[PDB]
């Protein structure tokens, strides 16, 4: 439903599309006999693009006037899978990174060797920081709550501030 | 880019097929095949060896502004 | 204020405004910017050392 | 110089390498470490002499009960490969070898390793009054047979079969 | 002086007080990460391939009414639809977790003043009596849950290639 | 030690991840290809 | 014996301590990062052996180990070509049916869709269609086989772990003394008489022995397996008195000086072979044999280590005129006491030549079916002119270079190098007026064509049908290589190429080499790529004359080779050092280069490239519209970039969709290039500033500070990122438009 999109299930245009991708295929591999490997490799490739399609169909994507799925993106939870899901993964991946790179940056800052330590990765240190990267949300939120995370206004700015 | 976005989309549907642009807008070869040179078609025939028309005069603009843009550099 | 202590910048066109350095030298000797100072960082220039007055500094 | 009484008297050999005669025209020794092919040649003797017990073995008996074993020695590597087996033996050699890599390494940064040790005695039929020197000898001299052994008996049966 | 397990090898340090001091570690892990969290993590490890031999005997012997029949594991946890059982073992999972670290969640964290590994208390029978029996006990429980590790490792694997893992 | 050192360099680490990151990454779409949205 | 090899043994410890040191070898960046910038420098001088120690003995003791690393790297190149020619390749296929296979040697794992690249080539075989002419080279050597192709790659893998134990132990074992890198008539000696003459000595004998029966075979229709193995024709004469009854007699006749016997299989013919379309093989044969004998005659001119010789010292300081001061007086100490003169010759000369090779390979096709393979043809001369032009601004740069550091006034008293550095003003001057003449009238012949045409008088346009500039000097030529065959070269039965004229060689159906007319549009290109070049040497040969002094900057040698700026005194002071200049003649030979392949492309297509009938009629593929169309500005950019370009913007969901990915990627980069041609290193620091204000806030902040790239790094890195979007562009547009056939 949402903005007139019919769901892909019963797209004419998106069996369309799939027949045209799957009959091109099979001209291609009309120049093969049965069994060569590239037949056997254009057989694979025909097999990939039915399960695609079906997949596309049975997942309950939303279609358009052309036939390709659309995403819905305004959070909608019926169709989070298409972008909240993955999102928050990403934000956990990246944060996971970001907050693992500030420990690193951290501890090895208190060091007279402090630049030499970055060229030249601490690799056993660098592995102990990296495996606790699970929990930085709740770190994260510890640091904020703690004063921990931001420093102090006195810090290094410019003439006009 | 606000230009080129307005333009395609009206020339699209100025021709009765407003799809083209639905279809070919998502990806960049579609904006440099199907916006710049398909519709730039009329205009470097402004003048060819076989004759002119009276677009002739676009035509020279067009490689006038060509030649000032690299100039600039 | 002394040898070796920690004095937060007060020069507000020093490319370590609002930082920490480390006093290396004082000179009684008169003088307007008798303070000489060292910072971590390098400045654009390379150099991490300036004098200051004590006007300049904040004391800790 | 020893065999060979006209060679030019082979350089950093001699008291150590049971096995050695002073046979060393190029003499490669003089500019690598001695311990590394010390090492090698022990290496490629042992796997030598388990070829050539293979080859015999595979020449019309003990074959396996699996049917594939009816397939003679020449043809074995590729009836092994398509049957995997060849692979699975690769991941344990290689298993055996890493592990051993990092003990030549070691032997080589001064470990104090000997060549070949291996600590494998599980029949100890090395012993103090045996003489390990004694014991090696042996060991060194018929691994080199093995190795021109083994390389005549496939060369000569890729020509035509030896028996 | 020399190593015992793998002799060509010099024998690693840091690997002394330990209960499985069979003294095998050719690639130098040990030395790369803290004996202590990786040790749990071996108890850990041999813990939960304990409980999955066992589970998985079990199951290809007798099972649960209306939760799946007469089938290999492999194939029946496939079988469940929607991942309703699945995510509420999990969050058991992870609350059983945060209970047993009292919080002290990763590596760094945890081993903060003691926490001997692979401790969490629950010893109700009858142990601590001596190093002696203790340690026996210890070592038996390494040795055993590497053997699982193992066991299950195939077992699962075993399954995958036929259809029954036995 | 100096092996190990160099091998613990910026470059050297930077590449062996980025190797490893799209290796893994490569794999995921082997398996699981054409992954445009999450299994239900 | 003056001419003796020196060497010191164990001059350098192996050991892995250096390795985890970075900077190690100059001094200033030993001492650890402080900002970003130190990363850059690290990457920038690693290679500057000159200003890393002040001995000549040592920079020439790792120039000489770099180069076994090259020729390393060259070799494992060469190896793996081969190897996928052997595993991964159709040339089996191909080898039974040239015209209709299309070479290919890569395959593509399908991962995320991109088997699509795996083309429908041919001979019961998918991948990416090749177009470096790897197939017909190897057809040329009678390669037959894979498992030769195999055993070549081998070879090549040791000879590349052979060329790296020559590295370690000519640096490491045994480095030899600068005295012994100082013996130029001894090294020009060896190198001539051995590298190049016995190597086309031994080439001439693998082709007589080789290449010539099994091609020859191959020709008359022999299948590849029927041919009988190459080292069957070394065995049993008769074998190859059969193709060449002039064997039988043997070598008899070679030392007898009976020569003519062998005319056989050494020939004069020239032309081109017209069952494969490429040159005959022996004529090449005959080629190497003449080679080798005139580079070993020639590797005797130089005295060694016995009284009869040449002293090259003695040659150039014999040769000085009434204008020129003290003629060639202190030149052969310059070109042995700095690399960076030789490495300036050497550098001109190989891109001259790599010039010269791209011009000559096309005209005469020199490997069998490579002449209609349009897309191998291509391919080729587009590779080597850019080859070529590379090396020559290169050439330009050490040469600078070589000005600003080894140029010594004391031993350059009036010689050559000080009076041109004397009339340096005049030379640049009158370059600067030639160039602006050229470029005036070349380039506003075409502004005038396009005016006149836009107004409809298409009668007062340089066109033939109108005012004609006809290139009757370039015409003339033409028509004298056509006579020389029986008259000035009588000995020559066919023309050295068909473009000057003669038969359209056709090779199944496709117009293998055809005569190329010159009309007026020959006229107005040619004296456009005259213009170009000039305006890049004078670009080029500024930055070397004014490389350590100028009126603006009487002392610019002090500031260094590469410098930014000398401040904003003087009016401007950018872009003053001779770095700069490279830096601005490489965009122009970029410039000079498009329009020098465009030129090939277009004519090639519109008047060579095409088919023929039964009959003998030529259909062109543009239909030769290069002559009343290549006359115009709009002409060009009508009937050659937006009609030729259809196949890059169309080849969407075919094979060919990678070159329209690359030909948008291509064009992102060399926009993205503009960031920092243009733009200014302050903005960037201040917007640097900020973020780090913006990190810090956080408790995030690097202790290797973060830095702008500096001026001349900025300047780097814009023309690296512009000439590769532009280099990009072209390779996609042109193999696209050429692989759609
Ligand atoms: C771990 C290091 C780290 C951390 C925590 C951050 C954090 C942040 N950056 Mg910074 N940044 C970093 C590295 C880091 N950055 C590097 C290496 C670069 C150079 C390419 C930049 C360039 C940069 C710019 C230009 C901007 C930020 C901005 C920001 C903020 C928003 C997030 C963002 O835009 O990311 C953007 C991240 C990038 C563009 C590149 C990140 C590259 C990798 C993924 C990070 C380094 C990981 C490293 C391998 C750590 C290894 C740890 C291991 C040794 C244990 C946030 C404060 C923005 C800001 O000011 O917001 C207010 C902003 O405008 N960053
Ligand atoms: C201990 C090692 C060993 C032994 C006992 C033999 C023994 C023999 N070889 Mg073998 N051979 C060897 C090593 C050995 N070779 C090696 C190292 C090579 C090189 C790879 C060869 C390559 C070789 C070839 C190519 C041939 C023999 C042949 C022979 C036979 C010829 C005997 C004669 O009088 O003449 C004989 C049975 C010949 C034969 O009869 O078969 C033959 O054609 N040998
Ligand atoms: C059946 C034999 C067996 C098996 C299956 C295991 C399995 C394991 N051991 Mg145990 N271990 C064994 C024998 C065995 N070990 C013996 C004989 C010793 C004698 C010293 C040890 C001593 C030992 C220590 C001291 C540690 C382990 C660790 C580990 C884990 C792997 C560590 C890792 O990630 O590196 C391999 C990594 C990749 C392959 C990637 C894993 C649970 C470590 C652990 O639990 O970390 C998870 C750990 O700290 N083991
Ligand atoms: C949904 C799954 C789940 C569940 C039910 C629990 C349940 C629990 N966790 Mg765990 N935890 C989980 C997932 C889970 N955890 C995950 C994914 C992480 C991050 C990797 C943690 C990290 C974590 C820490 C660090 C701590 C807990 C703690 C707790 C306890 C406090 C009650 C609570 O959760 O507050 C509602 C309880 C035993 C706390 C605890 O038991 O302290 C005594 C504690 O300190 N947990
Ligand atoms: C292709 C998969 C596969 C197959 C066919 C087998 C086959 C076998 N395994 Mg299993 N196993 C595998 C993978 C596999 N393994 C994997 C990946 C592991 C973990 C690394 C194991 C771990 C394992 C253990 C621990 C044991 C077996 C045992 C056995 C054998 C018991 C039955 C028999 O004939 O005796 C049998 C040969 C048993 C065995 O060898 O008997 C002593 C046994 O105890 N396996
Ligand atoms: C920044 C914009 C952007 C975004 C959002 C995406 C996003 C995506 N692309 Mg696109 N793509 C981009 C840029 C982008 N790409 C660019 C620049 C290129 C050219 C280089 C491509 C070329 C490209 C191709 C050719 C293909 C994709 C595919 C995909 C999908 C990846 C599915 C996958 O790997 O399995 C998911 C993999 C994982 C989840 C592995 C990570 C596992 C983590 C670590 C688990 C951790 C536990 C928590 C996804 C929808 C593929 C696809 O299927 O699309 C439908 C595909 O075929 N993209
Ligand atoms: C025989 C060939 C040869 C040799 C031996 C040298 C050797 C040298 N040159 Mg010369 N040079 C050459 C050819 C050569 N050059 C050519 C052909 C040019 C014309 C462009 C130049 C232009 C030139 C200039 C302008 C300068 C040098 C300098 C130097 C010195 C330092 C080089 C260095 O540190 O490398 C560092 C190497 C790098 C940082 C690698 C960068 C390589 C490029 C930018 C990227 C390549 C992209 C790749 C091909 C495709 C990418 C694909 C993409 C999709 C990823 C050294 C003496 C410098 C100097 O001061 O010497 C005294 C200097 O200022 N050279
Ligand atoms: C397409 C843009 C463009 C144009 C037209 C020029 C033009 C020129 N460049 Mg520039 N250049 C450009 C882009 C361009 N460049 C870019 C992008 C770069 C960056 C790398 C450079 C970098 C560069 C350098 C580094 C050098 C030049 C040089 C030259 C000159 C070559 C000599 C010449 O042809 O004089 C003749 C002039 C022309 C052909 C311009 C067209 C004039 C037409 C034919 C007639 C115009 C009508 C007429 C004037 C009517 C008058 C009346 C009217 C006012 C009403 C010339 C001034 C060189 C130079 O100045 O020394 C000789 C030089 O050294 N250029
Ligand atoms: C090859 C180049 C051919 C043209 C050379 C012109 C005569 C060149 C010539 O005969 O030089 C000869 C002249 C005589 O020098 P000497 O004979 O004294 O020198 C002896 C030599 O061995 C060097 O020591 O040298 C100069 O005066 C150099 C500065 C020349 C000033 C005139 C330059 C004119 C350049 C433009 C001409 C272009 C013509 C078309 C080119 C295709
Ligand atoms: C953008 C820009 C910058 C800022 C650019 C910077 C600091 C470069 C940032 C490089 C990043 C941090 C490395 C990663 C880049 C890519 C993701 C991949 C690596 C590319 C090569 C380095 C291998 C300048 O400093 C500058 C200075 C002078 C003139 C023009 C400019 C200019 O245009
Ligand atoms: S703008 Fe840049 S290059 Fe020009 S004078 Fe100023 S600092 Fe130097």
């Amino acid at each position: 439903d949402v903005a007139g999109l019919i769901p892909c299930n019963e797209s004419p245009v998106f069996t369309k599309r799939l027949n045209a991708s799957v009959v091109k295929l099979e001209n291609r591999v009309k120049k093969y006999e049965a069994g060569s490997p590239p037949a056997l490799a254009l057989e694979q490739q025909i097999e990939r693009t039915k399960q695609r399609f079906d997949r596309y169909s049975k997942s309950g994507l939303l279609c358009g006037k052309d036939g390709l799925p659309h995403l819905i993106t305004d959070g909608r939870w019926s169709h989070s899978i298409e972008f909240v899901i993955p999102g928050l993964m990403f934000l956990y991946i990246t944060g996971w990174i970001g907050w693992v790179g500030r420990k690193y940056i951290r501890t090895v800052g208190g060091d007279t060797n402090a630049t030499e330590k970055e060229i030249i990765i601490d690799v056993p240190l660098a592995l102990k920081i990296m495996s606790t990267g699970f929990i930085w949300p709740i770190s994260a939120w510890q640091e904020y709550i703690s004063g921990t995370l931001l420093a102090d206004v006195s810090e290094i700015t410019v003439s006009p501030r | 880019w606000v230009t080129f976005y307005w333009h395609w989309k009206h020339v699209t549907i100025w021709q009765g097929n407003p799809a083209q642009f639905n279809e070919s807008s998502n990806y960049l070869m579609g904006w440099l095949r199907d916006y710049l040179w398909l519709n730039s078609s009329p205009l470097i025939n402004g003048y060819n060896p076989y004759g002119m028309n009276s677009l002739s005069v676009w035509a020279w603009m067009f490689l006038f502004g060509h030649l000032v843009w690299a100039t600039g550099f | 204020m002394d040898k070796g202590s920690k004095v937060r910048n007060l020069r507000k066109e020093s490319y370590w405004f609002n930082e920490i350095g480390t006093v290396v030298t004082i000179d009684k000797s008169g003088i307007k910017y008798p303070a000489l100072v060292r910072f971590t960082k390098v400045n654009y220039s390379g150099t991490n050392s300036t004098n200051f007055s004590l006007d300049e500094l904040q004391e800790v | 110089s020893a065999s060979i009484p006209f060679m030019p008297k082979p350089e950093k050999l001699d008291g150590t390498v049971p096995g050695d005669v002073g046979f060393d025209p190029l003499g490669f020794s003089n500019w690598v470490n001695l311990d590394f092919l010390r090492e090698a040649e022990i290496k490629h003797g042992r796997i030598c002499m388990l070829a050539v017990a293979g080859w015999v073995a595979v020449d019309l008996g003990l074959h396996l009960p699996g049917d594939v074993h009816n397939v003679g020695s020449l043809e074995a590597h590729d009836t092994a490969v398509k049957f995997g087996a060849m692979s699975q033996i690769l991941l344990w050699t290689s298993i055996f070898e890493a592990i051993s890599t990092v003990g030549v390494v070691q032997m080589l940064n001064g470990s104090g390793r000997q060549p070949g040790y291996f600590g494998f005695d599980p029949l100890n039929f090395s012993k103090d009054a045996a003489s390990k020197a004694k014991l090696e000898l042996n060991e060194i001299k018929n691994g080199r047979l093995a190795m021109l052994a083994f390389s005549g008996i496939v060369t000569q049966a890729a020509l035509g079969n030896d028996f | 002086e020399m190593s015992k397990s793998l002799p060509f090898l010099v024998k690693p340090k840091q690997l002394d007080g330990w209960v499985g001091n069979a003294e095998f570690d050719p690639f130098s892990l040990s030395e790369l990460l803290p004996m202590a969290f990786v040790r749990e993590s071996e108890l850990k490890h041999g813990r939960i391939a304990m409980l999955a031999v066992v589970g998985f005997v079990v199951s290809e012997l007798i099972h649960i009414p209306g939760e799946a029949y007469q089938a290999s594991n492999p194939v029946d946890a496939v079988n469940m639809v929607g991942a309703q059982p699945m995510l509420q073992i999990f969050a058991f999972c992870g609350f059983l977790e945060s209970v047993f670290h009292k919080g002290k969640m990763t590596m760094m964290d945890m081993h903060a003043d003691g926490q001997t590994p692979g401790d969490f208390g629950f010893d109700p029978l009858n142990v601590s009596k001596d190093p002696a029996k203790l340690a026996q006990y210890q070592l038996s429980e390494i040795k055993n849950g590497r053997l699982a590790m193992m066991a299950i490792s195939g077992l699962i694997h075993q399954s995958i290639i036929t259809g029954h893992g036995v | 030690e100096n092996f190990l050192k160099y091998l613990s360099t910026a470059p050297v680490l930077l590449a062996a991840w980025m190797t490893f990151t799209a290796g893994f990454i490569i794999e995921a779409n082997r398996f699981y290809p054409d992954a445009l949205t999450f299994p239900a | 014996t003056k001419v003796k090899i020196l060497v010191e043994r164990d001059a350098t410890a192996t050991s892995f301590e250096k390795w985890a040191k970075p900077g190690h070898f100059s001094r200033t960046l030993a001492k650890g990062p402080k900002t970003t910038t130190w990363i850059w420098n690290l990457h920038a001088d690693a290679h500057d052996f000159d200003s890393q120690t002040n001995s000549l003995e040592d920079v020439s003791r790792k120039i000489f180990s770099a180069h076994f690393g090259q020729l390393a790297v060259i070799f494992l190149w060469l190896s793996g070509m081969h190897f996928h020619g052997a595993y991964f390749s159709n040339y089996l296929a191909w080898l039974n049916n040239p015209t209709s296979i299309k070479p290919s040697a890569q395959v593509v794992w399908p991962i995320v869709g991109q088997e699509i690249l795996n083309a429908d080539v041919g001979g019961n075989f998918q991948g990416v269609q090749i177009t470096s002419g790897f197939f017909q080279l190897w057809r040329a050597e009678g390669i037959t086989s894979e498992i030769q192709l195999y055993w070549t790659a081998i070879g090549a893998l040791v000879m590349s772990g052979l060329m790296l134990f020559a590295g370690w132990f000519h640096y490491h074992k045994a480095a030899p003394k600068l005295e012994w890198f100082q013996n130029a008539e001894s090294m020009l000696n060896h190198h001539l008489s051995i590298l190049l003459g016995l190597g086309c000595l031994s080439w001439a004998g693998h082709q007589i022995h080789v290449a010539l029966p099994i091609n020859k075979l191959l020709d008359a229709g022999v299948a590849p397996q029927e041919i009988p193995l190459p080292h069957e024709f070394l065995v049993n004469r008769d074998l190859i008195a059969q193709l060449y009854p002039s064997f039988s007699k043997g070598l008899v006749p070679f030392f007898s000086g009976n020569w003519s016997e062998y005319s056989d299989f050494l020939t004069f013919k020239g032309g081109v072979n017209p069952v494969t379309g490429g040159l005959w093989l022996t004529d090449t044969a005959h080629h190497h044999l003449a080679l080798a004998v005139l580079f070993i005659f020639a590797g005797h001119m130089y005295r060694t280590n016995w009284g009869i010789g040449h002293s090259m010292k003695e040659m150039l300081e014999a040769h000085k005129g009434p204008f020129t001061g003290e003629g060639h007086a202190g030149l052969y100490e310059i070109l042995t006491t700095s690399w960076h003169a030789q490495l300036a010759i050497n550098l001109a000369m190989i891109g001259s030549l790599s010039i010269i090779v791209a011009h000559h390979m096309y005209a005469m096709p020199p490997y069998p079916y490579i002449a209609t393979d349009y897309a191998t043809q291509l391919s080729l001369f587009t590779h080597h002119v850019w080859i070529g032009g590379f090396c020559i601004v290169g050439g330009a740069a050490h040469g600078a270079i070589f000005m600003v550091r080894d140029y010594n006034p004391a031993k350059n008293y009036n010689n050559l190098l000080d009076r041109v550095i004397r009339h340096r003003d005049s030379i640049i001057s009158h370059l600067n007026w030639v160039s602006i003449f050229l470029g005036f009238h070349s380039f506003g012949l075409y502004i005038h064509n396009d005016t006149m045409r836009a107004l409809g008088r298409s009668q007062d346009m340089f066109s033939d049908t109108a005012i004609q500039l006809q290139p009757i000097f370039a015409q003339w030529i033409q028509n004298l290589h056509l006579l020389a065959p029986g008259n000035t070269a009588p000995n020559a039965l066919t023309t050295a190429s068909y473009v000057f004229g003669g038969d359209v060689v056709s090779v199944g159906s496709k117009i293998a080499i055809m005569p190329i007319k010159l009309g007026t549009a020959d006229f107005m290109v040619h004296h456009i790529h005259a213009f170009t070049i000039h305006v890049t040497a004078l670009i080029l040969l500024k930055g070397v004359l004014y490389a350590r002094s100028s009126k603006l900057i009487p002392d610019k040698a002090n500031l260094g080779f590469r410098f930014p700026c000398d401040g904003p005194g003087r009016g401007g002071t950018c872009q003053v050092s001779a770095w700069d200049h490279v830096f601005l003649g490489l965009f122009w030979m970029y410039n000079s280069l498009s329009i020098v392949l465009f030129h090939f492309s277009w004519k090639m297509q519109s008047d060579v490239w095409g088919s023929v009938t039964p009959t003998g009629a030529v259909s062109h593929i543009t239909g030769g519209n290069f002559a009343q169309s290549a006359i115009t500005i709009n002409g060009w950019l009508r009937d050659f970039l937006w009609s030729q370009a259809s196949q890059v913007i169309q080849s969407y969901g075919s094979a060919l969709s990678a070159y329209g990915l690359i030909f948008l990627g291509a064009h992102f980069i060399w926009a993205f290039s503009l960031m920092f041609l243009f733009s200014g290193r302050g903005y960037w620091q201040e917007l640097i500033e900020s973020i780090v204000w913006a990190h810090n806030k956080i408790k995030v902040a690097p202790a290797i500070q973060p830095r702008a790239l500096s001026i001349t790094q900025g300047r780097a890195v814009g023309l690296a990122h512009y000439l590769l979007g532009g280099i990009g562009t072209t390779w996609a547009f042109f193999l696209a438009r050429i692989i759609s056939v």
